[PDB]
RNA sequence: UAAGUCAGACGCAAAGCUACAAGGUUUCGCGUCAAAAGGAAAAAAGUCCGCCAGCGAGGCUAAGGUACAUAAA
RNA sequence: AAUAAAUAAGUUUAAUACCUUUUGCAGCAUGGACCAGCGAUUAAAUGCCGGUAAUUAGCAAAGUUAAACUAACGAAAAAUA
């Protein structure tokens, strides 16, 4: 689950969170 | 102390020999220093012919 | 008195970092690591505490430990470590000075890998700025690493070989021959600089000194200088073949193997060298890795020597090649072992 | 603040600065220390003149 | 004047070879301020009163008992070993194509003073006879003397 | 130990023989300078105390209270502190209502950098 | 699932603490109240702490990380949103602080807020005055001058005709 | 025991029995009867105003009484030590040694397979073939 | 600097030329005296040469502030320490202290002061 | 036991088994738990990320000379230095020393926490992105002396100790994300004019 | 904690020592399932030992 | 050090002239307890530790 | 350190002496004071929380609190 | 204990001198009316233990004083001849 639940977090980019291309799809985070 | 006051030294010749004498002059027994004087050369000549 | 009964147990474990006390054994942990995971343990720790410094000389000690590893490929911990020190440089890209900066790029290049086009600019930027103020400061082993580190990583940049020849010009008497070898394997290696002040004042400087050269150095000034000077306009052609005459069974296999292809090109060989070179090859012919059998190959047929039955060397270098591109050595060695499961390494031509 | 001459003299070259030691040798390294009210000493115990 | 130049004005002595001294009764930050480290009351923190030896009352020192022996007069003599004289005698200092006295000992060096004698003791390998005079000798020095040849006589 | 114009300098604007007499004044500056230590640091613990006040006045003139708006803020990853929220329920009270509806009722409108995906 | 290992972290201080168990802590490297440690599950550790459950808190490593990872997720950045009030009727007029007649918030915005005493130093120059009893100090060189002066040189001298001088201005300058 | 304190082995009557006499030599029964490596270096250090080639030849043999009584292992760490200070009182004592302390100096220092300088080596051998070996007669 | 105009307006260097609590004073004006200049074209700079018995730097600003400094055995570092402080202020007394809400402003409300909803008295 | 004086028991006790170990080999020679002894790992659990952060300040160019600044009619929350500021145009703020900043630059404010106006607020969660505040570099100042005491009645204990804290002084120029309601407009230059030295 | 009623020294106030408060109560509460939640926790993992005991890294056991 | 003369002396309380008498009675006058006038304590008294 | 100390005090928990008294006295286990500022109980050496290198108008907690005095339902 | 930290200047909050001596002192335990000047581990010889140097020390001037050193078990065999 450790292994499972690191991956998902990793497969996150913060830092394109303050970058003017953003939408409403770069602050989904949680559920896809 | 008058050396290091004073800026200029000037020596005449005899002085110079003078002064080179007695700081070379065996501090004691003067017969012993002559004796490890030689040893040391023979040992300096023996170093050469190796 | 007495609150606790039985003999005291084992200590429990626990996993610490490295305290702002200890801040100056980095350097010292760094040498005493004797594996890629133990320095990636040892960085992680100090992670907080980390300069430039540390992480030049961690880059630098992946040669060492790469070293033992020789005959195989690079193992993938080293490749994570370095993709990992990489990061590292490029936040420190502006910080480093130009003894450290030389130290990264040498234990890069000997794990061959190539170096970010961006992050060479910076790097060069930091070398040659400032007119080559810090140029002045460098010793004899940085300037040795920044020829050859930088070379051995394809920089291409005109403008900064320019500055560098010209700061490091009036230095090279000075040098010791070893270093001025590998400037020589530099400018001959870039094309531009093949007929410039810079390639002939090189020249010029080691010839007054060749008996201090090593075997290893000694073969590459002779190659070097061939190619860049075929006419002896100084003389450093002639005396370099009087060495090789003179101290011919002296010097290491490898070497001799390529300093004999250097005199066949130069049209000097002679049927009496062609002889003596074949008891020599044909006796250490085991010591030669691929590259060097192909030059010991065509040094010889150029010669003219011909098979002989008491020393039949082409016979001898066809099996030695066979040897080296089947790798049968792992398997010979396994056969005397009893372990035929043993995992062997290798580097295919 | 590293060095404040830097800070005064923003296009200027500043050389390192000098060692400091609790024994208190103005000739560590090979260097002489201008400002030291001392003549030049080897970096190192007992005292000897370096000219 | 060049800096390297050395006058009265620019003498320091090397570190280490002195330390301030310690100044006590001179302020509460100072070391030893107020009571210059003392104590408070008592018979040692009132000057001059005490012996650092007595040890309250007990008297432990003198509850053993007294011993008498004198020891041997030749106690007072200069001891002179055996492989001593030897190495003398190779290094060139000593003559031992002739008879060795006491006179000869003290020039060369062997011996440092003389008021009573000197006395030869010692166990040494020889190959070569050595006649030598003392006033005092051991048993092991005669015999390791005799055993290459020499004569060893009492004086 | 204070030196005399150590001692006076301090002491210029204190009373009696306070002022100009050594032994008077030395006591006086040493037990003044006692007092700012412990001063400072009670500073910092009276004017947090008036900031929570302010904002709880603000709160319940709409019918709120401190301790529900503090927990609000925090559901919500809004990190504000104590002297920004003082300050904007005395000079900018429209502001400060919209904090506390967003927190109550949850309606304002998200904004994105692409207006229009 | 295996625990492979422990998450301890302190709760109380050694203060009051009895000697025998804070040998425990130290083994432990314990130092600070919220300090965190890592151990390996190990029988001999979980007895130790079974002797000191009320000095800490422990966890394990799934809960530990499960705990740290819900705060991440709710510390991630959110978007922006937007309140509007309108009022239809707003007036053209900047009202001033409630508090501009106070002279102390005059002189703060004067030393401060303002381009105020750019003229050049001359201009603003001021002498400060010497509080009455700071003065034997401020004073202490001119006085041993001038003691200096008439004790070596005499009263018929050019220095000391000139200290008359300036005595006479500064009489001269009381009349006001 | 009675003597001395609690876990201090009481007297050997031998090693007792050498110390104990009317004549002069204890630093040379000191360094003799060292047990081990560290306990010489003890001596020496304690002792080191006082040390003359003849300390500084037995010292070197020493050597290799110590190195045998450890066998079945190559040289240790601090014999290693020990041997490379000793070289710096050679050099310094080098002009002083007769023929039979150069014999022991050479003698301890090659048991324990040490190197001597080139050049102190040098000088060790032009002491005893100096005057064409005629000191050499003086010799057991 | 206030609304862009600097506010120092003159520095004066007080030496000797023979005594040796200058000597770090001496070398300052060897090495960095040129680049100091020009760094400050609006500075009035201002070297005094004098048989005094200590070293001293005096500054003078636009607002009527006099700041003299002792620089005595000082070394080059030691002295553009106090420089820096010096060009960088405003001079103001060593006693003074800032407001303590860290601000100061002139227009505090935008919106308006809260005010009592109902009809006061 | 009733005597003070340490005891000497473990050393008796330490002495023993190093004589029998010296002299008398062990008969084994293994031990399964050094055998299987498993490399050296930093944490049995995955890291835990970090969460991103706007830049504090940025230089952008310098000022060339003297100016004037006009009242506007929006406000704004910045965190810098620790702490948060509300900030309008030609507002003075006192922060710590801030490093790498020099007199007479404009520096670059990202950390933008809350914008409003007359007619509309913005909140940010907890930072709004694509507003930033603009302001020049006034002073690096030490502050008036502050004086710490301690002392300890009749123990003869006494400390002095001053000191003059570091700090740094800014002057807001502009505010940028939120426009003023309608009506608030300024129509006239309000500010410098700025060299800009800060492409990427 | 002090029972003692008599003596000059007031350590509690005229009647002995006071009964617990409500928050008191409450507070004593929360410290004792603290404890016991930390027992509970040592049995899961008694009851859930892996074989092979994990190896932690500590620079200061590296260096020596 | 060699070249100083060290020709200084000066006088304690044994050597100043006077003093022998004891100037006030030990108890009763409501005075400190005085043993002798010429006790370094008064003025015009002896040296505690004389050159 | 060839230094200082050899006048100790109380809380919780035991035993001897006293009267299963004393802020009594004699031993013993732990803690605090002595040599320890800060917070809670009214003032508060020994009880409960907790150990002060310095500054700041940032944040989270402990014991204890959450209609007024007096910060928070 | 006559001050401190702040302030919209109206005011608000914090706060029982110092020394000496004690288990414990705001102490109803001791000393001081205030200012200036004077006022207390110093010198010699000897011994012990650290630090820094000379590389024996003092006289005399090829010869004398002082100190220091002076036998413990002669134990190694590393030759791919
Ligand atoms: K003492
Ligand atoms: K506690
Ligand atoms: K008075
Ligand atoms: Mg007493
Ligand atoms: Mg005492
Ligand atoms: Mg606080
Ligand atoms: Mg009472
Ligand atoms: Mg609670
Ligand atoms: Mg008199
Ligand atoms: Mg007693
Ligand atoms: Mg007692
Ligand atoms: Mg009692
Ligand atoms: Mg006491
Ligand atoms: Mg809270
Ligand atoms: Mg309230
Ligand atoms: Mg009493
Ligand atoms: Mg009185």
């Amino acid at each position: 689950x450790x292994x499972x639940x690191x991956x998902x977090x990793x497969x996150x980019x913060x830092x394109x969170x303050r970058x003017x291309x953003x939408x409403x799809x770069x602050x989904x985070x949680x559920x896809x | 102390y008058h050396m290091l006051k004073y800026h200029k030294l000037v020596v005449s010749e005899p002085a110079v020999r003078l002064i080179e004498q007695e700081l070379t002059r065996p501090l004691r027994n003067p017969a012993r220093a002559a004796f490890w004087q030689e040893r040391e050369a023979r040992i300096g000549a023996a170093v050469e012919d190796l | 008195t007495i609150f606790n009964t039985g003999v005291p147990g084992p200590r429990p474990e626990v996993a610490q970092k490295l305290s702002t006390e200890y801040q100056g054994h980095i350097l010292r942990m760094i040498s005493l690591a004797e594996s890629a995971s133990e320095l990636d343990e040892v960085l992680w720790s100090s992670k907080k505490h980390l300069r430039p410094v540390h992480i030049a000389r961690s880059c630098l000690k992946l040669e060492y430990l790469r070293t033992k590893e020789k005959g195989r490929e690079v193992s993938e911990p080293i490749k994570n470590l370095a993709s990992e020190l990489e990061n590292y440089v490029e936040l420190y890209s502006t910080k480093f000075t130009i003894g450290q900066v030389s130290q990264l790029v040498r234990g890069l290049s000997s794990i061959r890998r190539n170096i970010q086009p961006d992050l060479l600019l910076k790097l060069a930027a930091v070398v040659v700025a400032d007119d080559g103020r810090q140029v002045q400061l460098a010793n004899e082993m940085d300037c040795r690493d920044l020829f050859f580190g930088f070379f051995s990583q394809g920089f291409d940049n005109e403008l900064f070989w320019k500055r560098l020849s010209e700061s490091v010009l009036p230095r090279l008497p000075y040098f010791n021959a070893d270093v001025v070898s590998t400037v020589l394997r530099v400018v001959s290696g870039l094309r531009f600089l093949h007929n410039t002040e810079f390639a002939h004042a090189t020249m010029t400087a080691l010839v007054p000194k060749v008996g201090d050269l090593s075997p290893a150095r000694l073969a590459d000034a002779f190659f070097s200088a061939s190619l860049l000077d075929p006419t002896d306009v100084s003389g450093l052609n002639a005396k370099l073949e009087e060495r090789f005459l003179r101290e011919f069974t002296s010097f290491p296999i490898k070497d001799t193997v390529t300093m004999f292809q250097t005199v066949t090109v130069r049209r000097h060989s002679t049927p009496e060298l062609a002889a003596q070179v074949a008891p020599l090859v044909a006796a250490q012919a085991h010591q030669l890795p691929v590259r060097h059998l192909r030059r010991a190959l065509e040094g010889m047929v150029t010669a003219g020597w011909k098979d002989t039955a008491e020393i039949p060397l082409y016979a001898i270098l066809a099996k030695q090649a066979a040897r080296l591109v089947l790798g049968k050595q792992s398997a010979a060695t396994s056969a005397i072992l009893g372990k035929h499961v043993d995992n062997q390494g290798y580097q295919r031509t | 603040v590293a060095s404040y001459l830097a800070r005064i003299c923003p296009n200027t070259y500043v050389p390192p600065p000098f060692v400091a030691t609790k024994k208190g040798f103005n000739g560590i390294g090979g260097r002489y220390d201008p400002s030291s009210p001392f003549p030049p000493d080897t970096g190192s115990s007992p005292l000897t003149l370096q000219y | 004047n060049p800096n390297y130049f050395v006058h009265l004005g620019n003498l320091r002595p090397n570190p280490g070879a002195t330390q301030q001294r310690i100044r006590e009764g001179r302020g509460l930050s100072s070391r030893r301020g107020v009571s210059c480290g003392m104590g408070f009351k008592g018979q040692k923190a009132r000057g001059r009163s005490l012996h650092m030896l007595y040890d309250g009352g007990q008297l432990g020192l003198v509850k053993f008992p007294v011993t008498r022996q004198i020891p041997s007069y030749e106690v007072l003599y200069n001891q002179l070993g055996v492989s001593k004289l030897v190495e003398f005698i190779q290094l060139g200092l000593l003559d031992h194509t002739k008879t060795i006295t006491m006179k000869e000992l003290l020039n060369a060096g062997c011996v440092s003073s003389l008021k009573y004698g000197v006395l030869l003791y010692g166990n040494v390998s020889l190959s070569f006879p050595i006649n030598i005079e003392v006033t005092a000798c051991d048993d092991r020095a005669r015999r390791s003397i005799e055993a290459a040849g020499g004569k060893v006589t009492r004086v | 130990t204070f030196s005399r114009e150590q001692v006076f300098t301090f002491a210029k604007n204190f009373t009696g023989r306070a002022r100009n007499v050594y032994k008077v004044a030395l006591r006086r500056v040493e037990r003044g300078l006692q007092h700012s230590y412990v001063g400072r640091k009670e500073k910092k613990r009276t004017i947090r105390s008036l900031w929570i006040q302010r904002i709880n006045a603000g709160c319940r003139e709409h019918g709120f209270a401190y301790s529900a708006l503090i927990n609000g803020l925090n559901q919500e990853n809004i990190q504000l502190n104590r002297k920004v929220l003082s300050e904007l329920a005395m000079h900018e009270p429209d502001s400060f209502k919209a904090v506390l509806d967003q927190v109550r009722f949850m309606k304002g409108q998200e904004i994105y950098a692409n207006v229009e995906p | 699932e295996p625990v492979r290992s422990l998450f301890v972290t302190l709760r109380r201080s050694y203060i009051g603490k009895a000697w025998f168990h804070r040998e425990i802590l130290q083994n432990f490297r314990l130092k600070k109240i919220r300090q965190t440690v890592e151990v390996a599950n190990t029988p001999s550790a979980r007895n130790s702490l079974a002797k000191i459950p009320h000095l800490v808190t422990i966890e394990t490593d799934k809960m530990y990380y499960l705990r740290n990872m819900k705060k991440f997720y709710e510390q991630l950045l959110r978007p922006p949103v937007q309140v509007s009030h309108e009022h239809a009727a707003l007036s053209s007029e900047i009202k001033p602080v409630h508090n501009l007649h106070s002279k102390h918030v005059q002189e703060r915005l004067q030393e401060h807020a303002y381009p105020s005493k750019m003229e050049g130093y001359v201009l603003h120059e001021k002498k400060p005055v010497v509080p009455r009893a700071l003065r034997s100090f401020a004073f202490k060189s001119q006085d041993e001058h001038k003691s200096f002066v008439l004790a070596r040189l005499g009263i018929f001298s050019e220095e000391a005709k000139k200290i008359h001088l300036n005595e006479l201005r500064t009489f001269a300058k009381r009349d006001r | 025991g009675t003597i001395f304190n609690t876990g201090v082995p009481g007297p050997r009557p031998e090693v007792a029995q050498k110390l104990s006499t009317e004549y002069q030599g204890h630093i040379l029964r000191m360094i003799s009867l060292a047990e081990s490596a560290s306990e010489l270096d003890e001596v020496l250090w304690s002792s080191k105003k006082h040390l003359r080639p003849v300390h500084i030849a037995r010292s070197c043999l020493k050597l290799e009484y110590l190195r045998t009584k450890e066998k079945g292992r190559e040289v240790s760490e601090p014999i290693k030590n020990l041997a490379s200070e000793l070289e710096n009182y050679v050099e310094l004592y080098s002009t002083k040694f007769t023929i039979g302390q150069v014999s022991q100096l050479v003698r301890g220092l090659s048991s324990i397979r040490r190197n001597i300088q080139p050049d102190l080596l040098l000088k060790l051998a032009a002491v005893v073939v100096a005057d064409d070996g005629r000191q050499v007669q003086l010799a057991n | 600097a206030k609304y862009g105009t600097h506010m120092l307006e003159s520095l004066v260097f007080k030496y000797c030329d023979i005594g040796g609590s200058s000597r770090g004073m001496r070398l300052f004006l060897k090495d960095y005296m040129d680049p100091f200049k020009q760094t400050n074209p609006q500075l009035r700079i201002e070297e005094v040469q004098n048989r005094r018995r200590h070293p001293m730097l005096v500054a003078l600003y636009r607002n009527g502030q006099c700041k003299p400094v002792c620089v005595r055995n000082l070394s080059p570092e030691e002295i553009a320490k106090h420089i820096f402080w010096l060009r960088n202020s405003h001079g103001r007394d060593d006693d003074y202290k800032v407001p303590r809400s860290h601000k100061v402003v002139r227009n505090e409300s935008i919106q308006g002061t809260w005010a009592p909803q109902g009809p006061t008295l | 036991v009733r005597t003070k004086l340490p005891s000497k028991r473990p050393f008796l006790q330490t002495a023993s088994h190093l004589a029998v170990n010296s002299l008398v080999p062990s008969v084994r020679t293994n031990r399964w738990a050094d055998l299987i002894k498993g490399p050296a790992v930093r944490s049995c659990i995955p890291e835990i990320p970090e969460v991103p952060k706007p830049s504090e300040y940025t230089t952008i160019g310098t000022i060339e000379g003297p100016y004037t600044l006009n009242l506007e009619r929006v406000f704004g929350v910045v965190e810098l230095a620790g702490s948060q500021y509300k900030v309008t145009p030609d507002d003075v703020i006192f922060t710590n020393l801030l490093h790498g900043i020099e007199v007479n630059e404009v520096v670059m404010l990202e950390r933008v926490m809350l914008l409003g106006s007359r007619s509309n607020t913005i909140i940010g969660r907890p930072y709004i992105p694509g507003a930033c505040v603009l302001a020049a570099v006034e002073e690096h100042f030490l502050d008036g002396t502050v004086h710490v005491f301690k002392r300890k009645k009749r123990k003869r204990y006494r400390r002095y100790k001053p000191t003059r804290p570091m700090m740094t002084t800014l002057r807001i120029l502009k505010v940028l994300g939120i426009d003023p309601a309608p009506g608030d407009e300024l129509g006239i230059p309000s500010g410098p004019v700025i060299k800009i030295t800060n492409t990427e | 904690v002090v029972f003692k009623t008599t003596g000059g020294k007031a350590w509690n106030p005229p009647g002995g020592l006071k009964p617990l408060t409500n928050t008191q109560k409450r507070s004593r509460k929360e410290n004792l399932q603290i404890l016991l939640r930390n027992l509970s926790v040592l049995k899961l993992a008694a009851e859930n030992q892996p074989e092979v005991t994990v190896n932690l890294f500590s620079p200061l056991k590296f260096m020596h | 050090a060699k070249w100083q003369q060290g020709t200084h002396k000066t006088k304690d309380r044994s050597e100043v002239s006077g003093g022998g008498r004891k100037p006030r009675p030990q108890k009763g006058s409501g005075r400190s307890r005085q043993g002798s006038i010429r006790s370094p304590i008064w003025r015009g008294g002896g040296c505690t530790f004389p050159k």
